């Protein structure tokens, strides 16, 4: 039954990114649909999702925000749009969020 | 008898006018050599299929077997035409004119 | 996770899968239902130009039954 | 009708895709930019000077092998005969031969490259 | 490889001359002893065995 | 033959395709079998001078039927007539040339 | 199991030939009809044509023999519509 | 309506040729612990389209000592077969039915030598000469089994017809009857497209890139469709020739889906062996062939004549 | 038009022939060459030699294949031909297109003809005769013939192959 | 005995190629002849017909033909048709 | 005229040879950027070839001369950059010798350490590259992976991945973060069931046998006098190796085995650095 | 309005070429071998649309990475000039943006732009594998910011 067992695996995580619109969202724009756990968000926007259990690299990951300083970011983001504070942990030099 | 015949038959005569009226290489000699095998080759397929001449459709092939023997040989006399001239042009091999 | 592959060659499979439908379906279109004749020596051939004097519409792939013939 | 008509459409197809591509992209040529590649550095100047391969004499051999391959294609309708027998023997002829051929092709060095 | 440093100080605080033995140079100066008669192919092959990196050798 | 000796030790080598009336795989006839059998029984070992002249009225049937020279011949000139009223406009082709 | 196969498409190959000469003597019978056919429409044609030619003996036989001969394929269709010797030369060898 | 066949058998080969491009990515990348193309759209399935907009808008480059015309007629002519050598195949029905289907099979595949032989010619430089020669070196080998395999193999299917293979192979598939040949033609197929071990001809490594050094934007992009153009051409060739499936006479769907299924799992093994082994040398690669190969092919094409008439197994020949 | 497709397949078989016997570039020629072949199997693919047309058709193309590999070996030149850069190609060039020009024409225009034999244009459609084949390809049933009636023809042609490759290493040992 | 044992055993060890090439390739030479089934194989070819039975004309004193292609008499394949 | 020669051999032609001259490099990919390569090869096997060097001559000895010590150690850090640690260790050396001191004995440890995890790298570097340039894309990757993990061990320790820096005259710049120990246990678990899993890939190859077997070999004496080291002399037979028969540091009090080759081949030198590497294990 | 054609034609070329650009085969020196940690399967530039194909006729981007020597410069340009257009050269650690470490000595050039002209500079002795490859997107948002049509639909 594990077949059907990462089959709802996988219907949990169209329902867990709120639904197939918020889904789309995240595979269109964050490239990867896993879910996790919403550790802070920051003041400008970008969610912080951490998942313990998870090959040691993505089990940190940033959802990055829709707006930041005027200029849109939408589908185009980079990687320093990422706060000092949460750039530690972010990076694994810590495990304190 | 119908111009196919005769396309093919002035075919091999310029054919001729190409091999042995030469020029600066061998090589495009020899090309000309299993050229006008197109010829008398395409020329014979026409007659036997013509005829229903059922017993000669294998002379074709066994024409065109031996037909590229002559193009086999030729490229080893070339080689070696280059091997002692280096190059192909066909005025250096002339030190059996004595 | 090579789940991902599978998106890549599941449209690779449909685009193989467009022309053998493409050839049959047409071919039997065009055909009068019929999977298209095969002619492959002369007497099929020349079975095929007697289908097609006798149909009268000059289509090789019109049979008529023994309802035409008395 | 079908075979010159699917011929036609094909070229045709692959005349258009090179037409739009050496001819839309905007064009900038500066005579460096069309010289020679030569892995980084100049070209020594030739590259139709006599390129000596070594393989001759496998490359002829290659020509007679294919004119006995042609003996040897109509086979799948010889089969189809009435004299096995005699048809069997010249056939193992071939192929005794072809081996042959090749056995005195490789025993005299033949195969083996030129150094 | 044996990579070595030849250091020679004069008793100021900065060296003198500084020599370094890349263990790369002297197997670098074999490729034409090893690479006679082998196509172009194996030299490719015989490059890669050799190990080299030109930030030694170049110094 | 220079010197025969397929009739001497009496096996075939070339004989059987020598002619294009000789027996065919799965008796496949040529187009000119019947005149070929004609002309070959007639000049038979009466002597190749004396074949010229007496099997000649049947030989040229033979020749004809391989090239159909004059016979492609009174195909030209009738449809050389064709285009020379066609365009004048006297006469038209009867249904069962066109359909 | 392909000696088996072989020796069952065999066996086809026999009845499919077996209905092909049963047949045969009707396509041979329909064959002579329309060539004759074909032959006489040309000829009676021929004397239209060779009317007002000034020497063109009507139904001449090319040949000196009497036997009558495989008709020749072009003079059988000659004047016809030029698409339908285009399908009769080309037919089969076109056909795809 | 013929020509909407035509389209029909180009168009969605093209496509499936431009995926091929992005499978080969993520099936060698997945191969190699990486993710493979995911960024361009959904799991990196606008890939193949990213890059075929930049190709045709690339910069096509001229060189100045290239003989011109014969540096277009190579494109025009590697893609041109690769097309028209479809046509023959017999998807359910094929689009071109002929008796001696097979034969131009090989005969286009003989053909398309020359577009690689004329592009590294006129390309005139040394990387271009090496591909060139070496391509001839590659092919030489090649086609002298490409024929014993070939004719061995439809010695008992009864003739050169590629719709009767399906007849032939009704009850079992051909490779429980030629295992022997079949391995040794699927490394000819290997071999004859230029992929994997054998690869001499483009050398990345060795070559810098072969004969398509000077060849950019579409006359590049051409040359790309022609190589993966015949690697599904000559694998759909493969799982006719010896996996030949079930022909329901009349749905042909379940023909189609199988075929096209057999002919997926031999391509990716293409990529398969593509990942695995090294690359040989194009001495040994002639060394391998006329020198194992071809005496086997002999002998086993000697067996496969003698077989038929000792076991009264003859095919019909109609 | 379609009709007299035989005729066009005949004359670019020519025109194919004439430039590579002007003797370009050795390789020039090569394609040359193959374009009357590849067009000369039309014109006997036409006429029903299917297996005829493919043979000469590939290896032909096995043949041209190793001519190629030769010719940029050992015969080629630094500064190689073309068809217009030599005035001598030029001018042979320029001879055989208008040799099947002024022919084809006067051939086609009078449809009688004299030259060497009596041709009549007409059309080469018309040679073609109401046969039937049944189940079985005259063309290929004959070839076929070759190994139950041409035993002869088999020994000897297979024996010269046998010396074909003795010769070809024979002259080429080099001492 | 042991020198040609031994010198099987080194080519199969120093090459298996052309050792297995020359032993099917010459069994192939061979069982042709052995077989059972070659002169049941040539009957196959001949019982195939491409051309058509020829009918012949009746004189009497013909009892080997039949008259009509359903009568007793006349060659008879069934032992095709088992095989 | 001239009478034809009497012995019916006419006089031998001038030389017509056209060697081809090609330069593999600066940019192929097998040129690894800056080598250029003037090979003179007629058809496809070479007769001479002429390595010009110098297309990433920065001039290091110049330099060193303007630098005190301490300035002139990421020189050696920039030297041989796949050996990082390895060649601070070679400069430290004599600095330390010139000193007359001795480095502390933990540090002598993880010199030794991060020394031998370095040739983890560079044998890393040189099979998968090998095979790379080989052909053999596949086993770059695996490694590459694994020998990024590596290179976190060393920035966790210096700060960079690459040029650490570390390693100064008279010891180590700084003790190594706590729980740096365990991470390396983990690793070193790992590796040896990687290590295989190469030898799997290539080892016993027939392709990869055929391209490396019997190809490139040097003799002993040869070897020996050229002035080659390492691989070169181990992979011909020669046993010998500093670690051994000259222990610095405390390689001593360290038990491992040099594998020594036999034929001395391209293919023997594969093994002698794939065996390098389980032998460096024992080592860490 | 052929503003919004021009635009949307716009946005469809820049597109293809910033998700297909393919990063020459151009290493150099110590800042090579990281960028190969790039191409490793822990960063893996390949799913971010590159492909590093050499011969620089079938390459956009040329990413300059390592220490920009005398003698090779010559090597370089031309290798620069056998590029197709567009073509853009990254320069790639601290050696070829200006000097490096050996910025003073006798046989480097000093900075990667006094012979080619240089796109967008990734610092770093050298630049880690992550390092660059927000270079290699950074210059992507640089290719998707470009006018083009939008100018000559505006000359
Ligand atoms: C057989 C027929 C051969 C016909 C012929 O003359 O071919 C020349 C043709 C061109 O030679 P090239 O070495 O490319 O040199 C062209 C320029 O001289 C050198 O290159 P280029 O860039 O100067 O070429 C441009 C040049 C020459 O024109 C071309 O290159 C255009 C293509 C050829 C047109 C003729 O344009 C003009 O001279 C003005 C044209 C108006 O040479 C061939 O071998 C092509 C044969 C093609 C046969 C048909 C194949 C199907
Ligand atoms: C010296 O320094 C070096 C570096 O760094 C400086 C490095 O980093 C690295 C490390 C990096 C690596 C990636 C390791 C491997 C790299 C090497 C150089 C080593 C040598 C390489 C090899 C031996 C293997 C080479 C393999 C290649 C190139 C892969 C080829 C196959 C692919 C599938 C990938 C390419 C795919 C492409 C281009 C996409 C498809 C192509 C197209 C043209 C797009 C499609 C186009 C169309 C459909 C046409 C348009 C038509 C349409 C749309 C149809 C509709 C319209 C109509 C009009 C019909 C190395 C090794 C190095 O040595
Ligand atoms: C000859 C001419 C032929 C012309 C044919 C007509 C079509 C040609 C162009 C086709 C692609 C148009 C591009 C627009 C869509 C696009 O790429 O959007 C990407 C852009 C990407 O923007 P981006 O560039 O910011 O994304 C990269 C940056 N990150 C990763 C951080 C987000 O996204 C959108 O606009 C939304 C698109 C989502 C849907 C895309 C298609 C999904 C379905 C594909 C099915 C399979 C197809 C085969
Ligand atoms: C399939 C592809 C479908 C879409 C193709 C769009 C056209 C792309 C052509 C290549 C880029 C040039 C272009 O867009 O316009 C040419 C125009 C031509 O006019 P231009 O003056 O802008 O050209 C560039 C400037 N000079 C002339 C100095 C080189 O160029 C540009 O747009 C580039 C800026
Ligand atoms: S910038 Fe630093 S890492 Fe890069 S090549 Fe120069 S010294 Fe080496």
């Amino acid at each position: 039954m594990e077949l059907v067992q990462v089959l709802r695996r996988g219907l949990q995580q169209v329902s867990g990114h709120g639904g197939l619109r918020g889904y789309l969202r995240v595979l269109f724009r964050a490239n990867d649909v896993r879910v996790g756990t919403l550790v802070g968000e920051d003041k400008y926007g970008n969610k912080y999702y951490e998942d313990n259990k998870q090959f040691f690299g993505r089990h940190r990951w940033v959802i990055y925000t829709t707006e930041m300083n005027g200029r849109d970011t939408f589908w185009d983001v980079d990687g320093s749009m990422v706060p000092p504070e949460w750039h530690r942990w972010l990076h694994c030099m810590t495990d304190d969020p | 008898m119908p111009l196919v015949y005769m396309n093919i038959i002035m075919a091999f005569a310029i054919a001729l006018a190409g091999l042995l009226m030469y020029r600066s290489h061998l090589m495009s000699s020899l090309l000309c050599l299993e050229g006008m095998m197109l010829s008398l080759f395409i020329m014979s397929t026409l007659i036997i299929l013509n005829t229903h001449f059922t017993l000669a459709n294998m002379m074709p092939i066994i024409l065109l077997v031996f037909a590229a023997c002559e193009a086999a040989l030729g490229l080893s006399l070339l080689v070696m035409v280059s091997n002692t001239y280096g190059t192909d042009y066909v005025q250096n091999l002339n030190l059996l004119q004595c | 996770m090579w789940f991902e592959i599978l998106p890549g060659i599941a449209v690779m499979a449909a685009c193989l899968f467009i022309p053998g439908m493409a050839t049959a379906h047409i071919h039997k279109f065009t055909n009068g239902g019929k999977e298209k004749r095969v002619a492959h020596f002369s007497y099929q051939w020349n079975l095929m130009e007697r289908d097609r004097c006798i149909s009268g519409v000059n289509r090789y792939h019109v049979t008529k039954g023994l309802e035409n013939i008395d | 009708m079908n075979i010159m008509l699917t011929l036609l459409t094909n070229v045709t197809l692959a005349s258009l895709l090179v037409l739009i591509a050496f001819w839309l992209p905007q064009l900038n040529a500066y005579s460096e930019k069309t010289s020679p590649y030569e892995c980084g550095f100049d070209p020594m100047g030739s590259a139709r000077l006599p390129f000596s391969m070594k393989f001759f004499l496998v490359a002829i051999t290659f020509l007679l092998f294919d004119l006995e391959i042609a003996l040897l294609l109509p086979l799948p309708w010889a089969s189809q005969t009435n004299n096995l027998k005699t048809m069997l023997t010249m056939a193992l002829f071939l192929l005794i031969l072809l081996a042959a051929s090749l056995a005195y092709e490789w025993t005299q060095k033949g195969l083996e490259w030129a150094e | 490889g044996e990579f070595g440093v030849y250091l020679v100080s004069d008793g100021s605080s900065r060296p003198y001359r500084c020599k370094i033995k890349a263990p790369g140079f002297a197997h670098l100066a074999g490729l034409d002893k090893m690479s006679k008669g082998h196509m172009l192919a194996d030299v490719v092959a015989i490059i890669g065995t050799q190990d080299i990196v030109f930030g030694e050798v170049d110094r | 033959p220079f010197f025969d000796v397929q009739k001497r030790l009496g096996l075939d080598l070339d004989r059987w395709m020598t002619i294009q009336s000789a027996e065919q795989p799965h008796k496949i006839p040529g187009r000119c079998h019947a005149f070929e059998k004609e002309w070959i029984e007639c000049a038979h070992g009466i002597g190749g001078i004396r074949a010229e002249k007496e099997c000649k009225i049947e030989f040229d049937d033979f020749v004809e039927c391989l090239l159909r020279q004059k016979t492609m011949k009174r195909l030209s000139a009738i449809k050389r007539q064709r285009d020379k009223l066609i365009k004048e406009g006297k006469y038209t082709p009867p249904p069962h040339h066109l359909g | 199991s392909m000696m088996k196969w072989n020796r069952e498409r065999r066996r086809l190959q026999i009845e499919d030939f077996e209905a092909r000469i049963a047949l045969m003597p009707l396509f041979q019978a329909e064959k002579d009809r329309r060539v004759l056919q074909m032959l006489r429409e040309n000829l009676e044609e021929e004397a239209i044509i060779m009317k007002d030619v000034p020497d063109w003996k009507v139904g001449e036989s090319v040949f000196h023999t009497t036997r009558w001969v495989t008709p020749m394929m072009g003079e059988l269709y000659g004047l016809r519509t030029n698409e339908e010797i285009l399908s009769a030369t080309y037919g089969f060898i076109w056909y795809t | 309506m013929f020509m909407i066949n035509i389209l029909s058998l180009i168009i969605p080969i093209l496509l499936a040729v431009a995926f091929l491009t992005l499978v080969e990515r993520k099936v060698l990348g997945y191969m190699q612990l990486r993710k493979g193309p995911n960024v361009v759209g959904p799991y990196g399935l606008l890939q193949p389209i990213a890059d075929a907009l930049k190709l045709v808008t690339k910069e096509p480059l001229r060189p100045g000592t290239s003989s011109i015309s014969m540096f277009i007629i190579a494109p025009i002519l590697g893609l041109s077969l690769a097309l028209t050598m479809w046509v023959p195949l017999p998807m359910p029905y094929p689009l071109i039915n002929m008796n001696l289907g097979v034969l131009f099979m090989l005969a286009m595949s003989s053909l398309a030598v020359y577009s690689i032989l004329w592009s590294g010619w006129a390309s005139n430089s040394k990387y271009a000469l090496i591909g060139a020669l070496r391509a001839v070196a590659q092919t030489i080998s090649y086609e002298v089994t490409l024929a014993i395999i070939l004719l061995s193999v439809l010695l008992m299917n009864g003739s050169y017809t590629l719709s009767t293979l399906i007849t032939t192979q009704e009850h079992i598939w051909m490779i429980f009857t030629s295992w022997p040949l079949a391995m040794m033609w699927f490394i000819s197929t290997l071999a004859e497209t230029n992929r994997a071990p054998f690869d001499l001809t483009e050398g990345e490594s060795e070559l810098v890139s072969g004969f398509n050094v000077e060849y950019a934007a579409g006359p590049f992009a051409m040359f790309f469709m022609a190589e993966y153009a015949n690697i599904i051409m000559m694998n759909a060739f493969t799982a006719i020739l010896f996996l030949g499936a079930s022909h329901d006479p009349h749905t042909p769907e379940l023909y189609t889906i199988n075929f096209v299924l057999k002919t997926l799992a031999l391509t990716i093994t293409f990529l398969w062996i593509r990942a695995s082994y090294p690359r040989f040398r194009y001495d040994q690669l002639m060394h391998l062939l006329w020198k194992s190969f071809l005496p086997l092919t002999l002998a086993l094409c000697m067996w496969h004549i003698s077989l038929p008439i000792m076991t009264a197994s003859i095919p019909p020949q109609s | 038009m379609t009709m007299y497709i035989a005729f066009i397949l005949s004359t670019i078989f020519v025109i194919g022939f004439v430039g590579f016997s002007s003797k370009p570039s050795p390789i020039y020629g090569g394609l040359g060459l193959i374009v009357s072949g590849g067009v000369g199997c039309g014109i006997v693919l036409n006429f029903g030699g299917s297996f005829l047309g493919l043979m000469v058709f590939l290896i032909y193309l096995g043949g041209m294949l190793v001519v190629f590999g030769y010719t940029t070996a050992m015969a080629t030149e630094m500064y190689p031909e073309v068809w217009v850069s030599n005035k001598t190609v030029f001018g042979a060039f320029v001879s055989g297109l208008m040799m099947e020009f002024c022919m084809v024409y006067y051939a086609l225009k009078e449809e009688e003809v004299e030259i060497i034999f009596k041709f009549n244009g007409l059309g080469d459609w018309v040679i073609y005769d109401t046969g039937d084949s049944g189940f079985f390809s005259e063309e290929a049933m004959g070839i076929a013939a070759l190994y139950s009636y041409g035993t002869w023809l088999v020994i000897v042609t297979g024996w010269s192959l046998l010396i074909g490759v003795v010769v070809i290493m024979e002259i080429t040992r080099g001492n | 005995a042991g020198r040609i044992a031994s010198f099987l055993k080194n080519a199969w060890a120093k090459e298996p190629v052309l050792v297995a090439s020359f032993a099917i390739g010459g069994l192939a030479i061979i069982l042709p002849s052995l077989s059972p089934y070659t002169n049941y194989a040539i009957r196959i070819n001949r019982a195939t017909p491409y051309n058509y039975p020829v009918p012949l004309r009746d004189d009497g004193n013909m009892p080997d033909v039949p008259s009509h292609p359903q009568d007793p008499q006349g060659p008879s394949l069934e032992w095709l048709k088992n095989l | 005229w001239k009478p034809p020669p009497w012995n019916d051999v006419d006089p031998p032609k001038d030389t017509l040879v056209s060697n081809l001259t090609l330069n593999f490099g600066p940019q192929h990919p097998a040129a690894h950027g800056v080598l250029r390569l003037v090979m003179e090869l007629s058809g496809e096997m070479v007769r001479k070839c002429d390595p010009h060097i110098g297309l990433l001559h920065r001039g290091t000895e110049k330099l060193i001369e303007y630098k005190t010590y301490l300035q002139a150690l990421p020189y050696f850090d920039r030297l041989d950059y796949v050996s990082m640690m390895c060649n601070e260790q070679a400069y430290s050396l004599a600095v330390e010798k010139l000193l007359n001191i001795q480095p502390p004995p933990r540090a002598q440890w993880i010199r030794v350490l991060f020394g031998e995890i370095t040739r983890l790298l560079n044998h890393i570097m040189a099979v998968t590259t090998h095979a790379l340039d080989i052909g053999a894309m596949t086993p770059f990757f695996w490694m590459f992976e694994e020998r990024e993990k590596m290179f976190e061990f060393y920035e966790r320790v210096s700060g960079a991945r690459m040029h650490a820096a570390y390693i100064r005259p008279g010891g180590v710049h700084q003790d190594l973060p706590l729980g740096l120990l365990d991470d390396i246990y983990e690793f070193s678990k790992n590796f040896s069931f990687r290590i295989d899993e190469l030898e799997e890939m290539l080892t016993n190859n027939r392709i990869w046998r055929n391209r490396t077997v019997d190809i490139g070999v040097v003799t002993a004496e040869d070897a020996l006098n050229y002035g080659f080291s390492g691989v070169m002399l181990r992979g011909s037979g020669i046993q010998w190796d500093l670690r051994k028969t000259q222990p610095y540091d405390v390689y001593d009090q360290v038990e491992f085995d040099v594998p020594i080759g036999s034929r001395g081949d391209c293919y023997d030198r594969y093994l002698c650095r794939v065996e390098e590497m389980r032998q460096s294990l024992r080592i860490i | 309005r052929g503003e919004y054609v021009v635009a949307k034609l716009d946005d469809l070329v820049n597109w293809a070429r910033r998700s297909s650009l393919w990063p020459m085969t151009f290493g150099l020196a110590c800042c090579a071998v990281e960028m190969m940690h790039m191409a490793a399967p822990r960063y893996d530039m390949d799913r971010f649309g590159v492909v590093f194909r050499a011969s620089p006729r079938q390459s956009d981007v040329m990413i300059v990475a390592g220490t920009l020597t005398n003698k090779m410069a010559p090597a370089l340009r031309k290798v620069y000039d056998q590029m197709p257009e567009p073509r853009y050269v990254v320069s790639m650690g601290s050696c070829a943006n200006g000097g490096g470490y050996y910025h003073y000595s006798y046989s480097v050039v000093r900075g990667c732009d006094r012979i080619v002209p240089v796109d967008i500079y990734v610092p770093g002795c050298p630049p880690t594998a992550e390092a660059l490859l927000y270079g290699i997107l950074q210059l992507q948002r640089k290719i998707k910011r470009e006018k083009r049509l939008r100018i000559w639909y505006r000359r």
